[PDB]
C-alpha cells in the first residue's frame, strides 16, 4: 500500500501530546450540556476579583481574623508597609491574585489596591499612602514619603481609595507604606480606634506564561 | 536571579484547558502473574476519582462544577519467559467487578478493555463524560441518603468508573511482578463556579476535613 | 567645520558610522510605562583626555556606567533601575601634521572579558573605573584582574579581526575624528544600568605613534559621548 | 590533491539555519537500574546549555544573540531480563528537580517526559524558545547580582532547563547499565550581532577565561 | 484502515533529517520577537567585512600587535610576500575571511586587499604591488615584477590602494609581493620609518559549499 | 490518528525497489550540471556503432 517510514519519536509516550485518543465507549452518547451559571473560561478571571489582604500578619495574629485588620488610632513610624509582589511576599502570596500567580513562573502586569476604611461615620482624618518604585529605598519619614509618589487620602470625604501599581513581574519590588498625615478626629460619642481593610486584584489586564507546580502543597 | 523586563501580553496558558489538561501519574500498583489462585494481589483496582493526589486535587477544587472527557495512557513494566500481554478493563459506574483474577466479569462484553502486549506503544483508552448530571461536582454539601443519614459529601453523580488490570497469561515458570502507572488527563474540559484555593493540608481522600492552619507566614511587625 | 550643540554643551567637529545600519529610537502599554527625559541627558559628556604615547597599547571604557558620575544621566541611573540609550561617541585626536599613527575605534557590544589567571574571578573594580579608562597591556599579566593583553583584547579573539563591530579608523595621515552611533543592542527592551555593560568602547593603536625629537611626546585622544533617546521606567502610579 | 576549477555560485549552505542546525552529540552518561537506593548514579542530569563541547560552543559564539527551538533525540543503549522502558524528563527553568531515582518530582505534571521502551525508534522531544528575554545571549558582560557582586557573566535569561533520565523499571535480577547520548539540534534559528571567532582554547565551561595565544602560526621571515 | 508498508529506513535515526519534532510544551506560547539591531541572515556577510591581516607574523612577533604592521623605511628584496589563499596560509588563515572559510571544504571566489599606509602626512614614496598568477613563479627582482601585473601605488597622493584577486578556490596559489619603487621621502620634522596595514575580505560575492568541522579547535 | 495497518511486505528489504531514500546531506546543494559532449541516453546507441569483426579468429 502506501509506503510510510517511521520517524524518530514513533511508539513513544510524550506526556504532553494532543493526539486523538480512541474512545472506549463509542456507542455511548453523553448527557446534554445545560446552562450552569458562572462559567470560567480563563484563570485570570479569578485574579481580577478583589479579596482581603492580611497586612497585619504579625507573629501571633495569623490564625485569627486580626490578620486582615490594620489598626488606626505616634506619627513618626508608618502604619503599615509591605513588598509589592504577589509572589515571595508574606502579605500578598495567599491572595486570590497571589495564589493564581504561584501556578506560573513568568507573570507580568499591574495590581490595584483598595483601602476600605472600616471606622465610624463620624471619624475624620488623613492618611498618606506612598509608593516607592522597585529600585528606590523606603521613606524613613513622612516628609520623605510626601516628596515621592503619594495620595493624601481624606477619610472624612471618601472611605475607599484605589491605587494601581505597575511594573509588577518576576521570572526588589515596590512598597506601599502608609502614614499619619493627621490623627483620627472623633466626636465624644464615636470610638477612637478604627480599622482599615485592604484589597488586591489585577488592575486592567495581567500577563502570565509558564505553568508550574505550586510550592504550598507538600 | 535578577528582575528583568518581562514584556509580553498573553493569557493562552491561563485558560482552563491549558491549566487542567495535563497528564499526571495518579496510580502506581503491583500485580503478580502466578501463585495464590484466590488472591487480591494479582490485579489492580483504582476507582477513578479526581481526589487521588493532592497536587491535581487542588486544581480541581478551584472550580465547583466541571465536565471533561478523560484520556488515560497506562505505562506498564515488568520484573522477575514469553512475551507478556496485559488487560486493562474499564468498568463503567454500572458494572460488575471481578473478585479474583479468574472471575467471569473479565469476559463481560459491556466492560471495554484493551489487550496490550509488551514492547509496543503504551495503551491509550479514552472515556467520555459518564456522569448522570450535567457536570462533575468537586464539592457536594449534601447527604447521599435522604433524611440526613450517613455518608456526608459523597454524591453518586461524580462517579467515573473503575480500572481493573491483569495479565492475560494464565501462568509462568517463574514470578513476574508487573508495575502499572496510570496517566490521567482531563480533556475538552469546561468549568463553572470558581472557588477560593485550598489553604490547609489534606487529611483524607474522601472528605474535606482539615486542621486549622494559619492564613499566611508570619512576619515580625506590621511595618517591616 | 561643524559646531554641533546639544543643550548646554557645544563641541567643534570636522562621516558617521551608524552602528548596524540603525539609528537609536524609542521603544514604541499601561502595565509598564517608560519615562522619556529628553531634557539634559542628550548633552555632550566629554571625558578626560587620554595621552597617547609611543608605548600605549590601548584603552577601554565600559558603558552605560562609564557615565555613572556624569551629571543628570549619571543621576537618573540611581533613581530608575531600567533604561536604554544610544550614545553618539565622538573621538578626536588633534595631533599635528608630523605625527603618524592609526587607531581602531570600536564599540564591541557584550564584551565579556576574561580573568588574567584562570580558575578564578576578578573583583569587579577591574573592568571599570567609571570615567577613567583601563589600559591594555603589551604582554600577558597575572593576578585577579582582566587579561588585558592586546592580540587577545579582552574576549580571547584576535585583535586584528575586531573590525566586525561598529568601528572607525583614525589614520593621522588623513583624518583625526571618529563618530559612532550604537542603537542599544540588547536582548531585553530595558535593562539595569549598573549590572549590565551594554558595550565596550575600546581604542586600540594598530600602527604605533611616531615622531621626532622636537614634537610633543604624546597625542591627546578626546572622547565625547551623547546619550541619545534615553528612556527609563515610570515612577508614577497608573 | 590538485587545484581544480571549482565553478559554481551558491551560498545556501552558508545561511544560519544551514550552519547551526546540525545534530551533535552533547551528553554521554551512565545510569544503573538497581542497588544503592539513595544514590546519584541511577539517573542523569545535563543542565541544557550551548557551552557543552567546544566544537559547537565555537559556532554559537560567532553571534552575540540568537533564538532557536531545540529538538533533541536521545540514543539509549544497555548492557549487563525483561524489555526495558526509560523516562526522559525535561524540567523547565522553573521546575523541581529530583534528588533520588524515587523522588516525587518524577510525577510532576508540569515536567513533560517521554516513556521510551527499548527496541523502537529513538525518542524525540522538542522544546520551544523558553527564555524570558527576546533571545539567548551567548555572552553577557554583566553581573547576576546587583552592585557588582559575584557570578560574573552568567545571566538567567539564557537558561534552557534540565533533562533527568531514568529507568522506570523498579528493579532487576542482575545489573543493567544504560548509556544515553543526547543529540542536540538548534531549529528555526535566528542570530544577531556577529562576532569574531574564538582564537584561544577553552578553559572552563562556565566562563570566557583563556591563555594568551599567538595570532597566527609563525613563519621565518616577512618575505618567504 | 489505510494499508501502509514500511520502507527500508523506518525506525532509524538519521542524524541529518528535517522531520516534525513533537513539541514537549504545546500549551506554551513563546516570547514575541522584538527587533534587535544587526541581524545575520548568511555567513558570507561576515567574510565581506575587512579585517587586519598579520603579514609580519615572524617567529617572535605574533603574540604582540607587531604582527599587523609592515615596516616601511635595501631595494633589492621585497617588503613582504605571501601566498594568496585564505586556507592553509599562515597570513590569511585567521582572518574573518580565512576563518569562515575553514568551516567549509569547497569554496571559490575573489578576495580584495586594502593597503592602508599608516605613515606621516608628509612622507612620500612609491610602492609597487605585484600579483603573480597561481601557476607563475614569484618575481625575484623589481623589474621582473614590473613586467607582470602591478600597481605603482603613490603614497603621497592616495593612502589606501585596493586590489581584487580572482581565481581563489580550493577543494599553488597567487602571490602579493610589494617592492620599493622609490624610498620614503620625508621632511626634517617627520619620522623616517612608517607602517603599512593590510586588509582582506570577499571582493564581490563568494561561493562556498561543503560544511566541515574546523581544524583549529582540539 | 490515521488508522493504518501494515501489509505483508512491511519492514522488508526488496533489493529492486524505487522508494524515496532519506537524503543524508539535505543542506548540501550539488554542483550544477554543465553540458558535456556525447551523452548516452540508451544502451542500444552503442550497438548501432559499427566495429570490426574478428572473422579470421583461427587458433593462432
Amino acid at each position: 500500500g502506501v509506503p510510510v517510514l517511521n520517524t524518530p519519536g514513533s511508539n513513544q509516550f510524550l506526556t504532553s501530546d494532543d493526539y486523538q485518543s480512541p474512545s472506549a465507549m463509542p456507542q455511548f452518547d453523553e448527557t446534554p450540556e445545560m446552562h450552569i451559571p458562572g462559567e470560567v473560561r480563563n484563570l485570570m478571571e479569578i485574579a481580577e476579583v478583589d479579596s482581603v489582604v492580611p497586612v497585619n500578619n504579625v507573629t501571633g495574629k495569623t490564625k485569627s481574623m486580626d490578620a486582615y485588620q490594620i489598626p488606626v488610632g505616634d506619627k513618626t513610624k508608618p502604619i503599615f508597609s509591605f513588598q509589592m509582589d504577589p509572589g515571595y511576599s508574606s502579605v500578598l502570596k495567599r491572595t486570590l491574585l497571589g495564589e493564581m500567580l504561584n501556578y506560573y513562573a513568568h507573570w507580568s502586569g499591574s495590581v490595584k489596591l483598595t483601602f476600605l476604611f472600616c471606622g465610624s461615620a463620624m471619624a475624620t482624618g488623613k492618611l498618606l499612602i506612598s509608593y516607592s518604585p522597585p529600585g528606590a529605598s523606603v521613606p524613613t519619614s513622612r516628609k520623605d514619603a510626601m516628596l515621592g509618589t503619594h495620595i493624601v487620602w481624606d477619610i472624612g470625604l471618601q472611605s475607599s481609595c484605589v491605587l494601581c501599581v505597575p511594573w509588577i513581574s518576576q521570572s526588589s519590588a515596590g512598597y506601599i507604606t502608609c502614614w499619619y498625615q493627621t490623627n483620627i478626629v472623633v466626636p465624644p460619642g464615636a470610638p477612637t480606634s478604627c480599622d482599615v481593610l485592604c484589597f488586591a486584584s489585577a488592575c486592567n489586564d495581567f500577563s502570565v506564561r509558564l505553568l508550574r507546580d505550586t510550592p504550598f502543597m507538600a | 536571579q535578577t528582575r528583568h523586563v518581562v514584556n509580553f501580553h498573553s493569557r493562552s496558558e491561563s485558560t482552563i484547558e491549558n491549566f487542567m489538561g495535563r497528564a499526571a501519574c495518579v496510580f502506581m500498583d503491583q500485580y503478580k502473574i502466578n501463585g495464590e489462585e484466590t488472591s487480591t494481589d494479582r490485579f489492580a483496582v483504582w476507582t477513578i476519582n479526581i481526589r487521588e493526589m493532592a497536587q491535581l486535587r487542588r486544581k480541581c477544587e478551584m472550580f465547583t462544577y466541571m465536565r471533561f472527557d478523560i484520556e488515560m495512557t497506562m505505562v506498564i513494566t515488568s520484573c522477575q519467559m514469553p512475551v507478556l500481554t496485559h488487560q486493562i478493563m474499564y468498568v463503567p459506574p454500572g458494572g460488575p467487578i471481578p473478585a479474583k483474577v479468574d472471575g467471569y466479569e473479565w469476559q463481560t462484553s459491556t466492560n471495554p478493555s484493551v489487550f496490550w502486549t509488551e514492547g509496543n506503544a503504551p495503551p491509550r483508552i479514552s472515556i467520555p463524560f459518564i456522569s448522570v448530571g450535567n457536570a462533575y461536582s468537586s464539592f457536594y454539601d449534601g447527604w447521599s441518603h435522604f433524611t440526613q443519614d450517613g455518608t456526608y459529601g459523597y454524591t453518586t453523580l461524580n462517579a467515573m468508573g473503575k480500572l481493573y488490570i491483569r495479565h492475560v497469561n494464565r501462568s509462568s515458570p517463574h514470578q513476574i511482578t508487573s508495575t502499572i502507572r496510570v496517566y490521567f488527563k482531563p480533556k475538552h474540559i469546561k468549568a463553572w463556579v470558581p472557588r477560593p484555593p485550598r489553604l490547609c493540608p489534606y487529611i483524607n481522600k474522601r472528605d474535606v476535613n482539615f486542621v486549622v492552619t494559619e492564613i499566611t507566614d508570619s512576619r515580625t511587625s506590621i511595618t517591616d | 567645520v561643524r559646531s554641533m550643540t546639544l543643550g548646554n554643551s557645544t563641541i567643534t567637529t570636522q562621516n558617521v558610522v551608524v552602528g548596524y545600519g540603525e539609528w537609536p529610537s524609542y521603544l514604541s502599554t499601561a502595565e509598564d510605562q517608560p519615562t522619556q527625559p529628553d531634557v539634559a541627558t542628550c548633552r555632550f559628556y566629554t571625558l578626560e583626555s587620554v595621552q597617547w604615547e609611543k608605548t600605549s597599547p590601548g584603552w577601554w571604557w565600559k558603558f552605560p556606567e562609564a557615565l555613572k558620575n556624569m551629571g543628570l544621566f549619571g543621576q537618573n541611573m540611581h533613581y530608575h533601575y531600567l533604561g536604554r540609550a544610544g550614545y553618539t561617541i565622538h573621538v578626536q585626536c588633534n595631533a599635528s601634521k608630523f605625527h603618524q599613527g592609526c587607531l581602531l575605534v570600536v564599540c564591541v557590544p557584550e564584551a565579556e572579558m576574561g580573568c588574567a589567571d584562570t580558575d578564578t574571578t576578578f573583583p569587579a573594580t577591574e573592568l571599570t573605573t567609571e570615567d577613567t579608562p583601563h589600559v591594555f597591556t603589551s604582554d600577558s599579566i597575572t593576578g585577579k584582574k582582566v587579561q588585558a593583553a592586546v592580540c587577545n583584547a579582552g574576549m580571547g579573539v584576535g585583535v586584528g579581526n575586531l573590525t566586525i563591530f561598529p568601528h572607525q579608523w583614525i589614520n593621522l595621515r588623513t583624518n583625526n575624528s571618529a563618530t559612532i552611533v550604537i542603537p542599544y543592542i540588547n536582548s531585553v527592551p530595558m535593562d539595569n544600568m549598573f549590572r549590565h555593560y551594554n558595550f565596550t568602547l575600546m581604542i586600540i593603536p594598530f600602527a604605533p605613534l611616531n615622531f621626532t625629537d622636537g614634537a610633543t611626546a604624546y597625542v591627546p585622544i578626546t572622547v565625547t559621548i551623547a546619550p541619545m533617546y534615553a528612556e527609563y521606567n515610570g515612577l508614577r502610579l497608573a
